[PDB]
């Protein structure tokens, strides 16, 4: 028969806990459902195209741990606490946008310094919907709830920086309306050669379907190529050219860029508990980088024109 | 003429303004008095009302009158019974 | 005077929490953070009063954990509602204590 | 100053580009994007009617959770575990198991929209869609944890999923086919549209109704809430249908509506169907489960859809006989089998109760009420083991719901059969064969709970077996019914 | 990186300097500040206990009140108003009526401190005690305001202060006395230190237990958010106190003390005594006034008041007598004059709480039992005109209240009068006169009520008059029967 | 007798009004009972101090007007909208110090920046603090709810400046241990003539009792100078030094200022209803003005040194 | 030798699993089926209990086996009464 | 099908507004905003249903006065739980509406 048990403090699969559960605990961990059957993810034909899918580009990947769902966010956020945050962050981020443009920053700029934000600047909204949809992707097929939560912060993060985009793309333009600013970039990044590195990075990094080569070279790859080849150059030249504004909302992107590194670099440490791990990850990073190498020169090529 | 006392009814919880006449007796302050708290709050009971000045040991002789009495008004009194 | 007398007698410390999340986290936070006292509970459905003799603790680092979510010391100010003992608060922790022993 | 939404949202998502790297189709694979052949540019015209970004988004949403979380927090003391009426604990316990971690499957429909839409408003809306079911999800853990340590049923908030009891098996066989087992339109379509707009507002609002009725604040203040969430995300599916429609895919659209509708139908009858009708108590029925569904489905989305363009299903006759018939029987099921549920079914067949069954149901006593003469007189003369099953009910095998009909004085009931690649299928309904036969290679292999007893999967084949097979760890996780039998002191 | 609050509190606090364009006096009155000839420099020894500083202020202040509305919002559909037992309605009423514009009041208390105290932490605390309370003068203003339109009574909750209505000008004699009426020092001692570490823990949390066990959540939710604040800003005081004893100051420190701790009993002994006692529903009084009592003023305040290096009252034996009987009286002359009161006054004599009262006021039957058994055989027998006054009460030319004593078997009552200035005067007990003598130029002209009615000022001279002279501007207005009568079909 | 009357849907006094009262209105409005009985503003004897004191101070001011209780706050605060306005604009100043502290502002100002600030910036939580007592002084006097609460968020406003100086105080004081940051103000406060001006100013101000009087020398004399001869001018050496911080700074606080000017001129245009108020604050700005232009020259002088 | 069909019996509200013998009667299997059905949630009741393949017009004969009848496993069938 | 048709053919639009303090003020202002349509409430007690014939308008500007706050039309999320009728948002109001009459 069954034995007779007694109320659980927490959930069954914490009840072995020895420190008492955190919120991030309590609504984090072990949600997969689609992780319990190998033969069948989902609770369909063990055939259907989901569950052959997700046989082939999740449980067959060369990047193999018996116990993803162990993993933890370091920061271990949740969406209450993700709020609280960027409300914060963001808060602060419009406050700047409406005092600096009460300031009428935009029109002290050095001359020609609205040419090169319409070239090097403005596009970025397709970047960085690139690392959007790629984190959703990530999100989508990660192995663990805990790995996919941090997946989907770090998606609505990358919209965040798009949102950023367009707002100062449109901004930018009432003061420069003659730059093709809001115009051009869609050309821009289909046609000028400084962005054409970076698109055929995103492109392919958008068609490596494995959970683990899409985790490895979006964030252990792209991204922080992104942070040393594109915000941080940004940066320089903004302050050549008396840009006060982007070196402070570029700093306030980064807090977000550093938060994704750091569960990246957690996961990494969880999986390198597996010693077969290293030589697939970097496998992955060798792969990746000569594309990534490519895309940040050619973009500060341009960047230095 | 009008004269206004302060009276403790005995047994009562309170004491109340009560506007007696300079010329009453003892007898018709102790009336006035318990109209406002005999059958209201105190049970009514056999005896003879008597008079006398707050937390005092002399009583007020029946017959005599607010005016003989020395009182000025607004002073307190008490309306108990014989003992 | 004797229930009064014995009612003023008392040496009792520490926080009242007004019903809410804070409550269950800072009973578990005294009981953890003041080792080798007695904490004594009353429960008033709206508030909770929380003591132990002369002197209780309570650290920002136990409530945290307590609590499950990050927390400020500062942030107790909305739950607690009233407190015995004089007070000393910073960072780092809440101290509710008496100089005088009754 | 700053500058209105409105001046800068279209750059927001001006996103789409033509790949040169590799093909669209490679970027856009048919089977994760569901484009039907659409090319990019004609998904640029996509206008979600039902905008936000991400800064009113962050601010917005925390708004709704401090609130939701404050009037938790201020009720604790309410006594509504301890005084609330079983039946009322019990509409608790399988809305949490049911909904919790289904909330958190939904944010893979979201992100299989994300990344995989070829529509740029859509890619964007389904990032705060992700972001909306995450909070449903984490929401729907966090609120019934406080109860664990009271009651191990509550425990299947967070187990239910991660089970194979029948109603873990039928949600989880609806939600991996209309959120996470199809391409991106389809999700847009089954999920966002038909679902979402259609079917969710009778658990989260017609519940709440109830729930408010009860005095059990916390409750209708959260799903409340949360509806408001769907409310914005559901828009995502309107503006799909409508550029299908306009670029010749009209049929394709209709076909995946008609059958999203159909199985939601089902898993509702037996979840939110027997709540109001049976668990809720008698003097918190805001409305009957009839009632609500003319009013939400059939008042609202069903006009909603026909305004769009779309037409009245195929089975719009069957489905309103199904409404005044089908969840008496699921409720009878899942009562009658209650020890196989992770809730306390109550038998809600007091003579009051009945009464007003009979007003809401014309001819209910002469039906499902002779079956509950029977169950009934045994409870009166305590023959408890013919309140008892000694077998296991047939099953659907797409709604994984036992096969019922309508039963007592004019007895019907009909199974709808089906031979395929050799094997022989069983369903509940004309709808049902006909999702089955829309789309056999997403279902052909699957076994339900019945076809694995006889598999030999489940062992012992006994009723122990199966408790165990689905998950159950203790005696008192398994279902009794709610007032333990104390309703036949009013008979 | 941001720097922590103790790094750089101090230069916060370091605002005191030496005049010089005019003197120390001129800058800080003594009639103003209290300072008691004490020098500048001394009172740069003034450490604030519990502290605070803006950015910190700002963002949990707005939590609170996020909390407080939000919980009010999702509990305007919990039938209170219509559903409370009548008495728990008329706590709210007397509550909201009593309290919301003296918490408006206090803030001008805060800030005779933020202006002329010496001490430089006194006026920074002083700064956030003014923000305080004015939000507890908002939160009961807007609370109250949706009644409105259901009951002309709440509109005392704003109206009240503004009336010559008896218990308006009790509450006002009493915070125009300890709050808007001396100097800054003199409102530390009693405002911040006497009543609001001593006595509003009564109101604002004895209160909010019955509140939650009433299930009224929004109003317990609101009080007790508010006694928070009440908890930092009342810490102004102790400071204050060990200042002017360590100055050589402690006979003048303990006489504000002695003289604000009786002055609010009395206060609290006609509010909070009858709602505890006898409005609060039976089942919902979790602890009985002096219960409460020996836990909030004796086992908390008082232990709190020695532990500061101060004694424990003169009066102190008077003050526990009192206990046991002064809101017994108070409680059935506001009933019996339940016609001038803007809340409906509940007698709470049924046998079932006159059995309560007993074990909880041994000898209470034999006492004030006395007279509620006349007034219930009137009741019973519907002699209603001998249920209501005919006269005045004699009240108290300090508390402004009647003037009682204890009725019945063992009955006693003392008057203690004082001819002063060619007037007499009379007070309610011993202290209440040792009050008027330590001040009177305080009160020496001021008149209560009956003196205002003799001496001509309130026309005409009859129940009407006195009335509409109170401010009552309709038959609705004037207290009644909380159940009218309804009691005696217990009885 | 009475009359028998329905509830009314608001406070019997807004009753009468046409729109639907507001939050402000019905949180806000006719508070002050003390002014209900001349004789006898608060319920004492009539002749207590503070009786006489309010006689004297409120009733017996020049300043003139039938209704004074029907004043407007134009920006219609309460306390809960003050703190959601408030924790925005202070959130965003607090962002700005950490990153400002991260980026190693204070290392980067100009030579000998640091004993400008000694001298001219850290003595103002003195100033400030006078503003503090001065605003509490009005709110305590006056004779509308109404006013009294503009009265009581200028206080707040006028802490949170003094509380943004000791914390800048103390911050720049990390990097600048040797220029008597944090150790000399109370002196130059004291004793330094650019400073003179200010604090005789505000000791002669702080003894002005009348409500009129006070009101109109704090809110239309000292606190228009502060704006237009501290703040301004400290913005434009900041620029000269190199200061990027400061002037943010200083901005949020304008933004507070400019609210005090906002509701002191919607008093003044409620008090002009009355013809005999206008030679009666004129004549009070006459009196004052010359005080409160010696201070911004002494301030001014200094400051230029 | 086991032999599963899924049955509905007249006037319950479910198909049900019931698993019978090869070689049973429908005089047996309807008894087997009637034991899951009868005092459970049907009321007993006068008459002859008939077996018919699911919806069928054709009742089998009472002696028939299950073996004789061609029904496949898992196929479903009706227990009805004579009309 | 007599009573299904008949709920069918509806064409009421409008906000479902869930309790708390937005119900008063929506009924209120769908009333103003909309002059010369019926205004329809059916009051479920967790929510409200709140319908006109064919178009519903609310105004930020209605909606902020009898409000009586402070409001931006984007917050009327918190409180909108569903609506009949297709939607068209935007800073000055939110429209309710049907494209075809049944
Ligand atoms: O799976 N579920 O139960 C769900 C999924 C999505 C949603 O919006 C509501 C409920
Ligand atoms: O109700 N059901 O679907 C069930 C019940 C019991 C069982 O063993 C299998 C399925
Ligand atoms: O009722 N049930 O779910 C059952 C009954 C019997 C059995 O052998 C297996 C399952
Ligand atoms: O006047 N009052 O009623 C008050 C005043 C201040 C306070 O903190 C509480 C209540
Ligand atoms: O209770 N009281 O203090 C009262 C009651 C009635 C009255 O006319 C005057 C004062
Ligand atoms: O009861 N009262 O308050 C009264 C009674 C009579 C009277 O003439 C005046 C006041
Ligand atoms: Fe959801
Ligand atoms: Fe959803
Ligand atoms: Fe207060
Ligand atoms: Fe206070």
């Amino acid at each position: 028969s069954f034995e007779s048990k007694k109320p659980m403090r927490t959930w069954s699969h914490l009840a072995e806990m020895r420190k008492k559960p955190s919120e991030y605990d309590i609504v984090s961990r072990k949600l997969h459902y689609s992780t319990n059957n190998p033969d069948s993810p989902w609770e369909l034909s063990p055939d259907s195209p989901m569950n052959l899918w997700y046989k082939q580009y999740r449980n067959a990947s060369p990047l193999k741990h018996d116990n993803w769902d162990a993993f933890t966010d370091p920061d271990q956020l949740v969406y209450r606490t993700y709020n609280l945050m960027q409300d914060g962050q963001e808060s602060y981020v419009q406050s700047l946008f409406d005092q600096f443009n009460e300031r009428e920053h935009d029109q002290m700029v050095r001359e020609g310094w609205e040419h090169t934000m319409a070239r090097c600047y403005s596009p970025l909204r397709y970047l960085f919907h690139c690392l959007q949809m790629s984190s959703a992707y990530v999100q989508q097929m990660a192995p663990a709830s805990t790995i996919s939560n941090c997946c989907i912060l770090q998606t609505a993060d990358s919209l965040r920086w798009l949102t950023h985009t367009a707002y100062r793309t449109h901004e930018l333009s009432l003061t420069y309306p003659d730059a093709g600013l809001g115009e051009h970039e869609r050309e821009l990044w289909e046609k000028e050669p400084g962005w054409q590195g970076l698109r055929e990075l995103m492109e392919k990094q958008l068609t490596a379907f494995d959970w683990g080569e899409a985790f490895v070279s979006l964030n252990l790859v792209v991204k922080p190529m992104i942070v040393e080849s594109i915000f941080k150059p940004l940066q320089q030249q903004a302050w050549e050219n008396n840009d006060t504004l982007l070196p402070l909302l570029i700093d306030s992107q980064l807090k977000d860029a550093e938060r994704h590194s750091r569960w990246s670099k957690a996961l990494v440490k969880h999986a390198l508990e597996n010693p077969d791990n290293h030589a697939v990850i970097e496998g992955w990073i060798e792969k990746w980088r000569p594309l990534a190498d490519r895309a940040a020169e050619a973009y500060l090529s341009m960047l230095s024109s | 003429s009008a004269f206004p006392v302060h009276a403790a009814f005995e047994k009562d919880f309170l004491v109340q303004l009560v506007v007696v006449d300079l010329n009453d007796s003892m007898d018709q302050v102790a009336e006035k008095v318990a109209y406002h708290c005999v059958n209201r709050r105190v049970a009514p009971r056999e005896g003879v009302m008597r008079v006398r000045k707050h937390r005092s040991t002399e009583l007020f002789p029946r017959d005599m009158t607010i005016a003989e009495s020395g009182l000025n008004p607004t002073e307190v009194i008490d309306v108990v019974f014989e003992e | 005077s004797t229930l009064a007398d014995q009612a003023l007698h008392n040496n009792n410390v520490g926080p009242i929490i007004r019903a809410g999340d804070l409550v269950e986290p800072v009973i578990e936070t005294a009981e953890i953070d003041n080792p080798g006292k007695e904490i004594t509970v009353e429960d008033r459905r709206a508030y909770v009063r929380i003591a132990a003799e002369g002197e209780l603790i309570l650290t920002r680092k136990t409530l945290e954990e307590q609590l499950g979510r990050p927390f400020n010391m500062q942030e107790l100010e909305i739950n607690l509602a009233s407190f015995a003992g004089q007070i000393q608060a910073d960072e780092d922790q809440i101290r509710f204590y008496f100089d005088k022993t009754m | 100053a700053m500058h209105p939404r409105k001046d800068w949202y279209e750059l927001t998502r001006a996103t789409n580009w033509t790949p040169s790297y590799v093909t669209e189709e490679q970027l856009f694979p048919e089977r994760m994007s569901g484009h039907m052949g659409i090319p990019l540019e004609k998904w640029e015209s996509y206008d979600e009617p039902y905008k936000t970004s991400y800064p009113e988004y962050v601010s917005i949403q925390r708004e709704k959770d401090a609130g939701a979380y404050s009037v938790k927090a201020a009720l604790e003391r309410a006594k509504i575990y301890e005084n609330s009426d079983p039946g009322w604990i019990s509409t608790l316990k399988s809305h949490y198991g049911a909904i919790a971690v289904g909330e958190y499957a939904a944010v893979t429909g979201e992100g299989r929209m994300a990344r995989f839409s070829k529509a740029p408003g859509n890619r964007n809306m389904a990032t705060f869609g992700m972001m909306d079911e995450l909070r449903h999800g984490q929401l729907q853990l966090f609120f019934p944890h406080e109860y664990c340590k009271k009651d191990r049923q509550f425990d299947w908030a967070w187990r239910a999923y991660h089970s194979n009891e029948w109603a873990a098996i039928a949600a989880k066989h609806f939600f991996d086919d209309i959120i996470t087992g199809r391409d991106a339109i389809s999700v847009a379509i089954m999920l966002t549209f038909s679902f979402e707009t259609g079917f969710t507002n009778m658990q989260f609002l017609g519940l709440a109704a109830d729930a408010a009725e009860a005095g059990d604040y916390t409750f209708a203040n959260l799903i409340s809430s949360i509806q408001t969430d769907e409310s914005r995300h559901a828009q995502q599916g309107g503006p799909a249908l409508q550029l299908l429609i306009e670029n010749g895919k009209r049929e394709e659209a209709q076909k995946k509506v008609d059958m999203a509708i159909w199985r939601a139908w089902r898993l509702f009858a037996v979840l939110t169907g027997p709540v109001m009708d049976y668990y809720t108590p008698l003097e918190d029925r805001s409305q009957s489960f009839k009632e609500f569904m003319y009013e939400w489905i059939i008042g609202q989305f069903e006009r909603s859809l026909i305004d769009l363009g779309l037409d009245k299903p195929w089975y719009w006759d069957l489905f309103l006989k199904d409404i005044d018939e089908l969840h008496h029987s699921y409720h009878m099921g899942v009562w009658y089998w209650r020890t196989t549920a992770w809730w306390n079914p109550a038998a809600g067949v007091t003579p009051e109760e009945r009464d007003w069954l009979e007003e809401k149901y014309p001819g209910w006593n002469k039906r499902w009420g002779r079956c509950w003469d029977v169950i009934t007189e045994n409870v009166l003369n305590d023959r408890m083991d013919l309140v008892s099953p000694e077998t296991l009910p047939s099953v659907c095998n797409m709604s994984q719901i036992p096969l019922v009909g309508v039963p007592g004085d004019d007895w019907n009931i009909e199974v709808f059969s089906l031979e395929h690649n050799g094997r022989l299928y069983h369903f509940g309904s004309e709808v049902d064969r006909w999702v089955f036969q829309q789309d056999p290679v997403q279902y052909q292999n699957h076994m339900n709970i019945v076809d694995r007893f006889l598999a030999g999967q489940i062992q012992p084949m006994t009723l122990e077996g199966a408790l165990k097979y689905m998950g159950f760890q203790s005696i008192e996780e398994m279902g009794k019914d709610a007032h333990d039998f104390a309703w036949a002191d009013k008979c």
